[PDB]
């Protein structure tokens, strides 16, 4: 009974994983536009904040490479409110 | 005779029935008449937070179907 | 760097200086030694989860297993010392001055 | 070079074996006093094993067979019901057969 | 809204622990050709209330303690662990649905020996300390076969999630592939909670439970109710892990009634074991662990590793 | 005495856990996979003395990927100037930085 | 060898059952016909995204669509 | 978060019941009741250390339900049977040198 | 405040280490190391090391501190100025560290440390239908063959070693 | 101890040292040190007297402290480099911690304070293992981390080791304490030349292992643990007094003996790097080592201390002890100086 049922459960797991596979391009495009939206907002607010600071380059990347670095949590949610911060940064861990 | 033990076992069984039925009704109450979303893995949490973002009322259980698109 | 790394390092130095300053007992020394191991466990785990380096997730378990076998060996030495002298006091371990 | 401080030191043993420089004695009785309840046992445990068992008795000594001396044979019959108080008529029968 | 759910877990725990005393005394009555309580309430229903009010106004015993702080912390830790063992239990939906619920319960049951050890520390007796070390050694001994039988069972589950263990047992009860693990599990959980025939501190085979000696104990009611929370909890856990009921996601109370009836039968099976056997000698249950349960546990652990590979029945990860 | 038995016999005893860019289970990348790959492919074969001076830029990028000290310093500067401008009353946060804008997807 | 086996099954049945179960656990996956399918199910479980290849012009074994005939198939898993 | 609330609730209920069990029988002011190293066993320490080392071997054995999902099943099955075999060899050596004696 | 929860638990961790390192007795030292292991387990659990935190509670606090309290009961009698003085010294040094790093958002004890909470350094992605830490621990058997060989051999040797040296013959 | 269990435990000691030698990962280095300590503890407790329990407890405490500092250095290396390769360290604090940890595992001064106590507490065979075989794994790690070792730290440790190991044996009559202070001074000689030419470090390690193995094998073959019990060797087996004479004159660094070879090659490689004061102070401080060696040779071979009458019964019995490789180790520890350019095989 466990042989038949775990083979059927592996088939169901592969079905769920193929649903995940089929959905991942849309979610990846949404995630790309998500992080680029948040970084462009942070950049425009850096420009409108960091004017009184002498010798501040807005948008200066701290890496010598010009390669796209994955945005850090503080780079995206650093200027936002602490509710959204906690909901992004401990929401999965603290979920039940 | 032996059935005299049954009121105590019945009270103990009601006291064991209350937590499970209670948490089932509470999970149906706080989630729009449905099961609580089980997010054991980060993909399930990403889908759940995507639901929270697309519902507009900061609640993941507000399901939006074909009526939300044109 | 990260702020919690300062605290875990300072906890290691606290249990270091406690292990490096005996009061009376040998069990207190082994407790400070395993507190040092605990801070090593926490700090290694925070680095490895911080970097998403997958293969080293088995490293803190190996640290835990080897140093808890080390703790068992030290407790056995403490048992033999306390059976010899009656107490686990470190001032009874003084016959190697001559 | 013996100094002021390093003068109380002795040479070590030749075989490097030092002298070592006893077991538990329990005072023991039955847990719930219903069946026996009147027993004192002075144990000498060796961890788990029992080395010496010393039952201290006389806790229910009533002086029965001195009280028998001052009563007649019929009056001393009910003293035998209370010696082995779960074997009453057997002790009655033994005293009866003696008389 | 969640605090209401926490209270509707933890207060019926205390009520079921109160009436397990009544169920035990009545069932041990009728199994001994006599009755349990029927005078104090109608059919005995006021006996736990009378007994709890009797215990809660009883004087602290005779002595003082060696350590006041641990004398306070040992009932706190016993009750806290005995209440936190319920929160991942899928009944059919757990209170705290965590991914590692089995491992959480194994860890929080491993922590339960500190109440025994600290209550042995707090008493002024050097003999109560020896008895506490005997009880701690017994409990940590059977924790080994708890861990390994638990691992061997979860090799047929796929994860440490307790909620997956309802999905695992939809086609068959898991006692049918693993009844030797189930019987060694049931006796090992019996030996965890110091339950007869393994209750050596509560009865004889004991250096310290010996008619008029020292050792301040704590309040008896709190240790007792932590023990019976542990008993009902391990019977619910054994029910969930071997006798899994049918779950309908539209009518969950079918599962709740079903596993409740099975858990009541299993706690009555505890009551029916304790009214049937003499106690082991201390080294005899040490023998029963180390030379009997643990070699079979390692052998069946090898079998339940190698068996989903030889049958092509490895359960899914998620 | 680095008796390199693993290369003499051709066994993989501990080379796999050594770096973050190695073969991982289920193809999981680290958070600094690309930076470490760049620093390793820079410093490979040239020796440690030439790697201290000729791979300084890749190693500084990789250390700053690991510890994020320049990144957290820059975020400290931006957040401290932001709180100073809230203190002076010369700035107000936009509605996309207050939680009242109904996030993207 | 059968007198000693009956002797140890009479004296110590727990240890005989232990060594017998452990012996089956050791030797039996090398003799099972289904040990191959364990590997075949574990490697055919898609935990990651099937990152496609740039079509250079000569890859006849790689499909262009999931419903194409060529490519790896799981009819053996549906049937068994 | 809900777990931390639940842990704090369980700790609070436990502490409240401990406070009731210590202070409520101090209301009824009773009479003032004025009337008026440990022996070492090596076997207790050896059962504690045998527990500790077998628990470390269990700590090695715990990721087996996750290890069964691997693609390297020959190596995984070999090292799984090898760890349980080394736990059994530790138990056999604990047997034959009289380690499991008088607490068997 | 709640964004600083790993920092708060790490300060409780350092306070507990200053507590038992003052060494009032091995009994209360063991209790302090138990409380410290619990809050350091909370630190591990708040980065996503759920299995490793349960390894704290199950192995460290579950077996090893049990064996330490077991041996403390059995090789020590059942339970100062120097203890409390070194305790308040360590507490004042740690609170001065907290005050400095919260007033400057920057400190240098031995290295430089940020003063914001450690939520800033987390990743902004997902791991799919698996945990990365769980699969890396599952890799102990598939990828970590030699590590299992040396660890199991060291445990076997450790059993042999403790049975030799506690025998007394 | 059971001979099978003795053989398995000695293979575990050797296996831990080999795991430190061959592995490329820092966790396997730490595992090798843990395996080495865990298996060498019963060798020290072979006779089960309270001095061995005291010595094994002190050895456990020092090696455990060193192993925890070693894992802390490895953890700070993983911080500042994100990797585990056994090579140079990517942080001077991790370099300081690992240099302290390896100096504790060697017993170099000022962490020398366990070496004469633990060496006196345990037998001569276990002391031979402790003073020869246990020096292999930390010197392998120091050979592997030398691009990051602080020079001032390692030279301070080296000269403090040489001076304290010189003044330590001048007050001693127990042979195991003399060999332990000799060990402290010679490990100072080895680590003084580490950042200049580690081939000469390996040369000094091999020559010191041969000479110490010779002296402990002579002490086991005569069953002498004090100076005054070593004095009666001329009336029992007079060839042994000749062998301890030539080996102690070797270990003092006297030409034409091969114990002059290591320190002469160390001076030869330190004067190349424009260090003149430091090998001068090292060579002048080696006269203290040679002084208590000459004290032993006066007590043993160059004069005849009075014996007792029960020696006449021991005249009637041969040495049945397995004097394993003692002529080989004797010839290698004295007459190897004409073969001095054989040091290139260690390059
Ligand atoms: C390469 C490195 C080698 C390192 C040393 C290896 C051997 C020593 C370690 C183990 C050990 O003690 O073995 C016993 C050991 C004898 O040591 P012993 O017990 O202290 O000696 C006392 C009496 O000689 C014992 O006499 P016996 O009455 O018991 O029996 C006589 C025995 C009888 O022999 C046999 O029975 C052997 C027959 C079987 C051989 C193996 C078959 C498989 O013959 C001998 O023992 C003659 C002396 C053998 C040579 C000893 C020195 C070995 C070399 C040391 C390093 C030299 C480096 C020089 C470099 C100079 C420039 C830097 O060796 C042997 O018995 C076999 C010798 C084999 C030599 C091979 C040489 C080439 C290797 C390549
Ligand atoms: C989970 C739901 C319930 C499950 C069932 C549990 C409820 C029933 C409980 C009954 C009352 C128990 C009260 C407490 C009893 C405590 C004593 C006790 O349990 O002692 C255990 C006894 C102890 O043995 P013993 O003490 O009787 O024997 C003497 C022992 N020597 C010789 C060493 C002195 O037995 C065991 O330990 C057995 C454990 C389970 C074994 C399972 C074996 C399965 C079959 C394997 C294969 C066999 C065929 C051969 C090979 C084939 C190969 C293909
Ligand atoms: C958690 C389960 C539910 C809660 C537990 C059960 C509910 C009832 C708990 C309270 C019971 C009554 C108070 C404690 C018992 C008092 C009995 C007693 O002897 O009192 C005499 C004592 C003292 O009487 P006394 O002054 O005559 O003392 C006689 C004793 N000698 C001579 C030795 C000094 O009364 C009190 O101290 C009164 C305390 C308050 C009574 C209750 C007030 C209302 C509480 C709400
Ligand atoms: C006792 C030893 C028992 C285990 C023997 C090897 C078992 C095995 O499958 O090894 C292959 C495994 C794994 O082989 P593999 O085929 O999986 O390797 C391919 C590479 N990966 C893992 C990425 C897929 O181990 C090795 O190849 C190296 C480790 C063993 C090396 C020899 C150890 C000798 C110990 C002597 C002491
Ligand atoms: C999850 C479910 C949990 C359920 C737990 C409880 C299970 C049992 C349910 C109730 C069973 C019946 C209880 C009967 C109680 C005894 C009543 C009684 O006999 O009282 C008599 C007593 C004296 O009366 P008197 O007036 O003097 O008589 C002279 C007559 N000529 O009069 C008095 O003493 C005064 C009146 C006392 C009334 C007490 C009633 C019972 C209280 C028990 C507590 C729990 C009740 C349930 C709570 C949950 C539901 C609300
Ligand atoms: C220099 C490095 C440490 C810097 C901090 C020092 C804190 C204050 C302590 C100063 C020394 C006090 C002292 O005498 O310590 C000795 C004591 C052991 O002695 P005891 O057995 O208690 O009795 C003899 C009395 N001296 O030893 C102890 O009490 C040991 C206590 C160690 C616990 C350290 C806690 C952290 C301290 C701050 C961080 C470092
Ligand atoms: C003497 C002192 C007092 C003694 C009495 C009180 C203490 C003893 C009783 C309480 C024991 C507490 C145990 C708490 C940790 C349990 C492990 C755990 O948190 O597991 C649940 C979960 C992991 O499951 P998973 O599903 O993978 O993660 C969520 C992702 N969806 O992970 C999570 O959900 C993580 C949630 C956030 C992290 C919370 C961690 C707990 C808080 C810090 C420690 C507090 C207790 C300290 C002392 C403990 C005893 C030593
Ligand atoms: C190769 C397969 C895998 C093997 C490794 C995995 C084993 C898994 C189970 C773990 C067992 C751990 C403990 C083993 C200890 C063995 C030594 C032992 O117990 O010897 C003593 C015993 C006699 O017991 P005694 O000393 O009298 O104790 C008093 C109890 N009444 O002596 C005996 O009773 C004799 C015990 C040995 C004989 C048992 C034979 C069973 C044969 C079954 C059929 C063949 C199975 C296939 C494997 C080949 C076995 C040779
Ligand atoms: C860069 C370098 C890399 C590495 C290169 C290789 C390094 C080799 C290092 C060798 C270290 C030797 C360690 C000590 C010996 C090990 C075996 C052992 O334990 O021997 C002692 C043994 C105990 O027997 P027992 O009966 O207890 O003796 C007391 C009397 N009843 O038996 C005895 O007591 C017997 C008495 C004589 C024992 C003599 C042993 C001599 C061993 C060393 C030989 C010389 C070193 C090898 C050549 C140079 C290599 C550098």
């Amino acid at each position: 009974s466990m042989m038949r049922w775990n083979r059927e459960r592996r088939r169901l797991q592969i079905e769920d994983f193929e649903a995940r596979i089929a959905l991942m391009p849309l979610l990846q495009a949404e995630k790309d536009r998500r992080v680029l939206q948040m970084l462009r907002e942070n950049l425009e607010e850096e420009a409108t904040i960091m004017k009184d600071v002498p010798g501040w380059k807005v948008g200066e990347s701290v890496f010598h490479t010009t390669r796209w670095v994955t945005p850090m949590m503080g780079e995206l949610y650093g200027l936002r409110t602490g509710e959204e911060i906690l909901s992004s940064t401990y929401g999965f861990i603290w979920y039940t | 005779m032996w059935f005299e033990v049954l009121p105590g076992i019945a009270v103990m069984g009601v006291c064991l029935f209350i937590p499970g039925m209670a948490t089932a009704r509470i999970h149906r109450f706080s989630n729009g008449g449905r099961e609580k979303r089980v997010a054991h893995y980060s993909y399930q949490w990403y889908l759940m937070e995507r639901d929270r973002r697309v519902s507009g009322v900061n609640r993941y259980y507000v399901s939006k179907g074909l009526e939300n698109i044109d | 760097m990260s702020l919690v790394y300062m605290n875990i390092m300072m906890a290691f130095t606290v249990s270091l200086t406690g292990l490096l300053m005996y009061r009376s007992h040998l069990m207190s020394s082994l407790l400070c030694l395993e507190g040092m191991m605990l801070s090593l466990f926490i700090l290694a785990t925070l680095m490895i989860l911080n970097s998403h380096f997958t293969l080293a997730s088995m490293m803190p378990i190996i640290l835990l297993v080897f140093a808890a076998c080390e703790a068992a060996l030290g407790l056995s030495l403490l048992v033999m010392v306390s059976n010899t002298y009656g107490t686990d006091y470190v001032q009874n371990l003084n016959l190697l001055q001559c | 070079y013996p100094t002021k401080e390093t003068a109380h030191w002795k040479p070590p043993p030749w075989n490097d074996v030092d002298p070592p420089k006893s077991n538990l004695t329990l005072n023991f009785g039955p847990q719930h006093p219903a069946a026996h309840g009147v027993l004192r046992l002075v144990m000498e445990l060796s961890g788990e094993m029992v080395r010496k068992c010393d039952p201290h008795i006389g806790l229910l000594h009533r002086g029965t067979e001195k009280l028998i001396e001052y009563k007649t044979y019929l009056q001393a019959l009910p003293y035998f019901d209370r010696l082995d108080y779960v074997s009453m008529m057997c002790n009655e029968q033994a005293y009866s057969l003696a008389v | 809204m969640f605090m209401i759910n926490v209270l509707t877990l933890i207060i019926p725990i205390l009520l079921a622990v109160a009436f397990l005393t009544l169920v035990e005394r009545k069932v041990l009555g009728y199994m001994q050709f006599r009755k349990g309580p029927n005078v104090v309430g109608p059919y005995g229903l006021l006996q736990p209330i009378a007994d709890a009010i009797k215990l809660f106004i009883k004087e602290p015993l005779r002595p003082a303690t060696s350590s006041i702080s641990m004398f306070i912390l040992a009932p706190i830790l016993a009750l806290t662990l005995a209440l936190t063992m319920w929160i991942p239990l899928p009944m059919p939906y757990p209170l705290i649905n965590m991914n590692l619920g089995v491992l959480f319960m194994l860890a929080m049951s491993s922590l339960a020996v500190y109440s025994i050890l600290w209550s042995g520390w707090a008493s002024n007796s050097k003999y109560a300390l020896i008895g506490a070390l005997r009880a701690v050694a017994q409990t940590i001994s059977y924790e080994v076969t708890l861990a390994i039988i638990l691992l061997s069972v979860l090799l047929m589950n796929g994860s440490f999630t307790l909620s997956t263990l309802i999905i695992t047992q939809e086609q068959v009860w898991l006692i049918f592939p693993a009844w030797p693990l189930a019987m060694m599990w049931f006796i090992s959980t019996l030996a965890e909670t110091n339950r007869a025939p393994f209750d050596l501190t509560e009865g004889e085979s004991e250096l310290v439970s010996g008619f008029n000696v020292e050792y301040a104990a704590g309040p008896f009611a709190l240790f007792f109710m932590a023990e019976y929370a542990n008993i009902i909890m391990m019977n619910i856990f054994t029910t969930t892990l071997f006798l899994g009921a049918f779950h309908n996601p539209y009518m969950p109370e079918l599962y709740t009634i079903n596993f409740t009836i099975k858990s009541l039968l299993l706690s009555i099976t505890f009551l029916w074991i304790r009214a049937s056997y003499p106690r082991f000698r201390y080294d005899q249950l040490m023998h029963l662990l180390w030379k009997n349960f643990l070699p079979l546990t390692l052998a069946l652990c090898m079998w339940h590793v190698s068996l989903p590979i030889l049958l092509s029945s490895i359960p899914p990860q998620t | 005495p680095f008796f390199d038995v693993q290369k003499k016999l051709g066994v993989d005893l501990d080379h796999w856990m050594t770096i973050q860019s190695a073969e991982q289970p289920h193809r999981i990348p680290a958070r600094c996979h690309a930076f470490e790959k760049e620093w390793i492919e820079c410093a490979h074969g040239i020796g440690s003395i030439r790697a201290e001076k000729e791979c300084k830029i890749e190693f500084e990028d990789f250390r700053e990927c690991l510890l994020r000290q320049k990144t957290m310093k820059r975020l400290n500067a931006i957040k401290r100037q932001r709180d100073k401008l809230i203190k002076e009353g010369k700035y107000t946060p936009p509605p996309h930085h207050s939680g009242q804008e109904d996030l993207r997807p | 060898v059968a007198a000693f086996l009956k002797n140890v099954w009479a004296k110590e049945p727990v240890l005989v059952a232990s060594f017998a179960i452990a012996g089956l656990a050791v030797i039996l996956p090398t003799l099972s016909p289904y040990t191959k399918y364990s590997l075949m199910i574990n490697r055919a479980t898609p935990y990651n995204y099937p990152v496609p290849l740039r079509d250079d012009g000569n890859m006849p074994d790689v499909p262009s669509h999931p419903q194409d005939p060529q490519g790896p198939s799981l009819e053996w898993l549906k049937r068994l | 978060m809900n777990l931390m609330i639940t842990l704090l609730t369980n700790f609070t209920l436990a502490t409240l019941l401990v406070t009731i069990a210590f202070w409520l029988p101090q209301l009824n002011v009773y009479s003032e009741k004025t009337s008026p190293r440990l022996p070492f066993s090596m076997k207790f320490f050896l059962v504690a250390i045998t527990f500790l080392l077998f628990d470390l071997e269990i700590a090695l054995l715990l990721p087996l339900p996750w290890a069964s999902q691997t693609t390297n099943l020959n190596t995984m099955l070999t090292m799984a049977l090898l760890l349980i075999f080394l736990l059994a060899v530790s138990l056999a050596y604990e047997w034959t040198q009289k380690g499991l004696e008088w607490t068997e | 405040m709640m964004t600083y929860i790993v920092f708060i638990l790490s300060i409780i961790f350092v306070m507990g280490f200053v507590g038992f390192s003052s060494k009032p007795s091995p009994i209360y030292g063991g209790l302090g190391l138990i409380v410290s292991g619990g809050v350091g387990c909370g630190i591990v659990l708040n980065f996503g090391g759920s299995f490793l935190g349960l390894m704290v509670f199950l192995i460290y606090l579950g077996g090893m501190m049990v064996v330490f309290g077991y041996t403390t009961a059995m090789a020590t009698e059942q339970y100062n100025k120097v203890v409390l003085g070194t305790f308040i010294t360590g507490l004042l040094m740690e609170f001065l560290m907290v005050y400095y790093v919260l007033k400057d958002k920057e400190v240098e004890i031995v290295f430089k440390f940020n003063g914001m909470g450690d939520w800033v350094i987390y990743d902004t992605g997902d791991s799919g239908f698996f945990s990365e830490e769980a699969m890396g621990i599952a890799a102990l058997y598939s990828y970590g063959t030699w590590l299992v060989i040396v660890t199991g051999w060291s445990l076997l040797i450790g059993v042999v070693v403790i049975m030799e040296i506690t025998r007394g013959n | 101890m059971n001979p099978i269990i003795l053989i398995i435990i000695l293979m575990t000691v050797m296996l831990g040292t080999i795991i430190v030698m061959i592995s490329t990962h820092w966790l396997l280095i730490w595992i090798g040190f843990e395996m080495n300590m865990l298996a060498i503890i019963p060798i020290m407790m072979k006779k089960h007297n309270p001095r061995a329990t005291e010595a094994s407890t002190k050895y456990f405490l020092t090696q455990s402290t060193a192993s925890m500092l070693l894992m802390m250095a490895i953890i700070i290396n993983l911080m500042f480099s994100g990797q585990w390769t056994v090579m140079k360290l990517f942080n001077p604090m991790a370099s300081m911690l690992m240099t302290m940890a390896l100096a504790m595992k060697l017993g170099m001064a000022p962490f020398h304070f366990w070496v004469p106590e633990v060496t006196q507490g345990i037998p001569l065979s276990s002391g031979l293992i402790l003073l020869t075989w246990q020096k292999l794994a930390p010197m392998s790690v120091l050979y592997q981390i030398l691009p990051s070792i602080n020079l001032d730290l390692i030279l301070t440790l080296s000269i403090l080791s040489i001076t304290i190991g010189g003044w330590g044996g001048l007050n001693q009559t127990q042979l195991r304490k003399i060999m332990a202070y000799s060990s402290i001074a010679h490990m100072g000689w080895m680590t003084a030349v580490l950042l200049y030419n580690p081939t000469m470090t390996l040369l000094n390690l091999i020559i010191y292992i041969i000479m110490t193995s010779t002296m402990f094998t002579l002490f086991m073959a005569n069953s002498t643990t004090t100076t005054l019990s070593l004095s009666h060797t001329w009336n029992k087996a007079p060839i042994m007094t000749i062998l301890v004479l030539i080996t102690l004159l070797s270990m003092g660094g006297l030409p034409p003996l091969s114990g002059f070879m290591p320190k002469w090659m160390i001076i030869q490689e330190m004067t190349k790097n424009d260090s003149i004061i430091l090998p001068t102070l090292m060579a002048i401080t080696a006269l203290l080592n040679l002084y208590f060696y000459m004290r032993l040779t006066y007590s043993t071979a160059l004069t005849m201390f009075p014996s007792t009458n029960n020696m006449k019964m021991k005249w009637q019995f041969p040495t049945t002890k397995r004097m394993t490789l003692l002529p080989t180790m004797t010839v290698l520890s004295t007459m190897l100086l004409p073969l001095t350019p054989i040091l290139s095989i260690l390059e």
